[PDB]
């Protein structure tokens, strides 16, 4: 929603993410990227917990 | 120290009064490793080191996340980025030496 | 301050004269029993 | 540079896996800020990392404490008192880390107390190095000179009270250091003979009741004037229970 | 070339300035005073660096 919001398109691969979109996206979208991508791999690690 | 001439039973009785005796639940004394050279003992609250082991089997766990997290978008761009400017750098003494 | 704490424990937290009386006096009796035996023996006549 | 990023971020999000057992774990600062070093090591170059030489390595176990962790201690040797360690044989190499460590009766007596006997400290000649754990907190588990690598055990304080008990020339040779003073002060002496009062008879006559024996009047003022006659004395009578 | 052999050694770094280093060392044998050699052993070649 935030991608789309600021007119980026979200490409998935597998359980990684990236941003893609002309030139480099904003700061605070990439960093809520970060954010999300370690949450997810740390939910990951608290499933395998 | 008990001072006494011997069979006068000062262990029996020592256990039998300090079995009467109450204290607070002692801690739980564990060894932690500093380094891998250094160990210290660290007391925990009771009951807390079944806690702490399993943090520490998902900390160890975690050089899965630590390797992963080399490969999301954020970090890839961040070494694009670093690439770029390094290689902006180098064209540009490309570019006088040409 | 060895003393000192002794006389606390008798005394609870405080130490006042009487507490400290009391500490001085169990130190002495703690290690009493040689003279207690040599006074007992004296008192029976077997050391007159 | 890309080594610098390959810590930089690594740090950056451990720190926020770590607060949760920051907060959990106030106690563990040191322990968890060194997992996290050693894990930014391990994303900076590549270094494995050995899940055995990093593992809280328990001790004991307590949710009790009434009564209190008593650990008589009758052998006491320095592997039973500090502990000892173990040693893995890799290649013929001796290596130790934390998993290989054994609590002795040191360990296991913490908030408690440990009993000792005082022959027994002479007689193993492990006075100097118990006398240096109770005033400097120095507990160090056994090693071997065959190691190449030890351990380096940090000091620990003492949170247990240490019990010696003795026969008195058991405490003849260990009363001539003055480090006994300083550390052992309270003298549970015990006298050889109890009064000889019909208190003292009756007092003895609930303790052997209290062992199981089926005891008779006569029998107990038998037991009585044979405690008497053991002491020599009139009007004392032994105090050795376990003679009687 | 060997890179362990050629890595300076943290010994100790300065806690605050004040209070200055205060090391009381009761036990005073010369591996707690001198500081010691721990030795790698490979193939039965006890190496250090």
């Amino acid at each position: 929603r935030e991608a789309q919001e600021a007119g980026f398109a979200l490409s998935t691969n597998g359980e990684r993410l990236e941003l893609t979109g002309p030139g480099p996206v904003p700061a605070e979208l990439s960093a809520r990227l970060e954010e999300v991508t370690l949450g997810s791999l740390a939910a990951s690690a608290e499933l395998e917990v | 120290y008990l001072v006494g001439p011997p069979s006068l039973g000062k262990h029996e009785a020592l256990l039998a009064y300090l079995s009467t005796q109450s204290v607070e639940t002692p801690p739980d004394l564990l060894y932690v490793p500093l380094s891998e050279r250094k160990v210290a003992v660290l007391t925990l609250p009771s009951g807390q080191e079944i806690h702490l082991a399993e943090a520490v089997e998902g900390l160890l766990l975690e050089v899965n996340r630590l390797d992963e997290l080399f490969r999301q978008g954020s970090f890839l761009r961040e070494k694009t980025q670093l690439e770029a400017r390094f290689k902006e750098a180098r064209e540009q003494q490309l570019e006088a030496l040409r | 301050r060895a003393l000192a704490e002794e006389a606390a424990v008798l005394g609870g937290g405080l130490l006042t004269a009487e507490s400290v009386e009391q500490a001085i006096a169990a130190r002495e009796h703690r290690s009493f029993l040689s003279e207690e035996e040599f006074l007992r023996a004296v008192q029976e006549g077997v050391i007159r | 540079a890309l080594r610098r990023l390959r810590r930089d971020w690594a740090l950056h999000y451990l720190n926020n896996r770590f607060e949760p057992l920051f907060q959990r774990f106030p106690q563990a600062r040191a322990y968890l800020e060194a997992l996290r070093a050693r894990l930014a090591r391990y994303a900076e170059t590549g270094e494995p990392l050995d899940p055995a030489q990093w593992r809280p390595n328990l001790l004991t176990s307590s949710s009790s404490g009434t009564p209190p962790p008593i650990v008589y201690e009758p052998y006491a040797t320095a592997p039973r008192l500090f502990g000892r360690l173990d040693y893995l044989v890799d290649r013929g190499v001796w290596s130790t880390n934390v998993s290989l460590i054994r609590p002795g009766a040191v360990h296991r007596a913490q908030g408690g107390y440990l009993i000792l006997d005082a022959l027994s400290l002479k007689r193993e000649g492990t006075w100097e190095a118990f006398k240096r754990a109770l005033r400097n907190g120095q507990v160090e588990p056994v090693t071997e000179p065959q190691a190449p690598a030890g351990l380096e055990v940090e000091p620990f304080p003492i949170q247990m009270q240490v019990i010696l008990v003795g026969t008195p020339e058991a405490f003849e040779g260990l009363e001539e250091d003055p480090a006994f003073s300083e550390l052992f002060r309270i003298r549970a002496e015990f006298s050889p003979t109890l009064p000889a009062s019909p208190e003292n008879c009756t007092a003895l006559g609930g303790w052997l009741l209290a062992q199981g024996f089926q005891l008779t009047q006569g029998g107990l003022t038998r037991l009585y004037d044979e405690a008497r006659r053991m002491a020599e004395q009139r009007d004392r009578m032994d105090a050795r229970l376990v003679e009687i």
